[PDB]
């Protein structure tokens, strides 16, 4: 009963329950709603908390988005690439559950306002919301293989001047591009394509000009210099 | 109303969340000695909103361009600093006063002076022609907004100079969003045009016309040719001119060697 309650207490309660929301568990107050998540906080709360918690949640939304990328995008049917971007994508998300570990310790001690907790989430607001955007561009355009690395060569470079989001999109890119890189290190010294889903740039066949045939949607669009000298 | 009141909710109207509420922050009792203390303070907030809207409402679109993009997200390493503020103040609410925040917030009434007056004078510039209109903010001799613009510019003429040395030693120049003063056309008299509109200001119009040429010698250098390979600033560009030119003339004088053909055009052709 938030109403019947005063005021300069009631805000150590929301930051007590909106810790938890970062989470991403339900909350006392600030509930989730059921499934682009949309949350309710209440009615009969202060005007100047709720404007100002509403502001917050846009980290909860963009975590309860990229969590269900993770625990989605790791099943077989996807290939060697949306293995990888889904494990250096969970790597992150380790680490935002100890900065909100070192909130849940620094706000025993009574030293963490409402007012402090909209300042020491900023970074993890900009990261939650670039791995929010790569994993629903990645499911608009359905991507496996080479057009899945595509788009991480494009969304590192629209941020070229950044370098908060870029240092971050090429690390996803760098990570995301090793098993593809595998299997051309047997395609480069060897001839042996082994490519068990249908992901390469490159498949074979069962007199020679029909045997090997470059594929052209699995092109990472940044060999298409040398799409022709690889095959 | 206490006066503890009015300092509880002006530490939310600096952020723009309003007995203070919403151009001026119309307050609504109390004596006239603390209304006209609060409006001053209120209207601090008011300016937050105009420099954060511009911050979302272009964060939005995709057709802003490269350039649009760090100075939209360098408007943004100076409000982190604003927010640490904000944390300090509130943790003393818990003694400070109406005249002792006054010259707490004497000096962030300045830059949230600047930067909310500097995303009005560049409104409609995408691409180089906003790191032009940002640098027009220079010549103000303020010793406290000379340094602080001239921050700004260094991160927004970022991106101007990563197409500059792109276009100047590799002659591939690309940029879906039209910014770069190079535009092509879909090998010397056409396909490279001088964009009058979209030169930065701290580049004299003689400049731009060394980068136009040091980027078509290398460009037709490739294609037709068929082969492969600030005072620090000025230098070099002609670093990169006194040795691309003096090679095309070598390459089309042995191998034809710009002028190895006119000697040769002038025995047969006439």
């Amino acid at each position: 009963l938030p109403g019947t309650l005063p005021l300069a207490s009631q805000e150590s309660a929301v930051v007590e329950d909106l810790l938890y929301v970062l989470v991403g568990v339900d909350g006392r107050y600030v509930s989730a709603q059921p499934l682009s998540r949309t949350f309710l906080v209440d009615p009969n709360l202060d005007l100047s908390i709720r404007e100002l918690v509403h502001r917050i949640l846009p980290v909860a939304a963009s975590y309860s988005a990229v969590t269900r990328f993770i625990e989605e995008k790791s099943s077989f049917e996807y290939g060697q690439v949306n293995h990888a971007l889904a494990a250096a994508m969970r790597t992150l998300v380790k680490e935002h559950l100890i900065l909100v570990s070192q909130l849940e310790q620094l706000h025993r001690q009574g030293l963490l306002s409402l007012q402090k907790l909209w300042f020491y989430i900023q970074p993890a607001m900009r990261t939650m919301d670039i791995l929010a955007s790569l994993a629903t561009s990645v499911d608009k355009g359905e991507c496996l293989g080479g057009s899945t690395l595509s788009l991480l060569h494009d969304r590192s470079f629209s941020y070229t001047g950044d370098s908060q989001a870029q240092e971050l999109c090429l690390y996803l890119t760098k990570a995301a591009s090793a098993p593809y890189f595998e299997v051309l290190e047997k395609w480069i010294y060897r001839g042996i394509i082994h490519d068990p889903y249908s992901e390469f740039m490159v498949e074979e066949h069962e007199y020679w000009d029909q045997r090997y045939t470059i594929v052209q949607q699995q092109i990472p669009s940044f060999l298409q210099k040398m799409a022709d000298k690889i095959l | 109303i206490t006066e503890a009141a009015l300092v509880r909710d002006i530490l939310y109207v600096f952020q723009g969340i309003d007995n203070i509420k919403m151009n001026c922050y119309k307050v609504e009792n109390l004596s006239r000695s603390l209304r006209d203390t609060a409006v001053r303070l209120s209207e601090l907030g008011w300016l937050h909103n105009k420099i954060r809207r511009y911050t979302d409402q272009r964060s939005l679109d995709r057709s802003f361009g490269l350039v649009g993009q760090s100075f939209c997200a360098a408007l943004h390493q100076e409000l982190r600093e604003y927010y640490r503020l904000l944390s300090v103040l509130h943790s003393q609410l818990q003694s400070l006063t109406l005249r002792r925040l006054l010259v707490w917030t004497y000096d962030p009434k300045i830059r949230l002076k600047t930067l909310a007056a500097l995303v009005d004078h560049c409104q409609g510039r995408k691409g180089g022609e906003l790191a032009s209109a940002v640098h027009a903010y220079t010549k103000t001799g303020d010793p406290y907004m000379r340094s602080l613009v001239q921050h700004i510019l260094s991160l927004v003429s970022h991106p101007v100079l990563s197409f500059l040395y792109r276009w100047i030693y590799d002659g591939e120049l690309e940029d879906t969003y039209h910014e770069f003063f190079v535009a092509s056309d879909p090998l010397w008299h056409d396909k490279y045009t001088l964009r009058k509109s979209m030169i930065p200001s701290f580049m004299t119009m003689d400049q731009s016309r060394k980068v136009l040429l040091i980027g078509k010698s290398i460009n037709f250098l490739h294609q037709v040719c068929h082969d492969q390979t600030e005072n620090a600033f000025q230098g070099k560009i002609d670093a990169a001119y006194f040795e691309t030119s003096k090679y095309l003339l070598d390459v089309l004088n042995k191998k034809y060697s710009l002028l190895d053909h006119m000697q040769a055009m002038r025995r047969y052709l006439l």
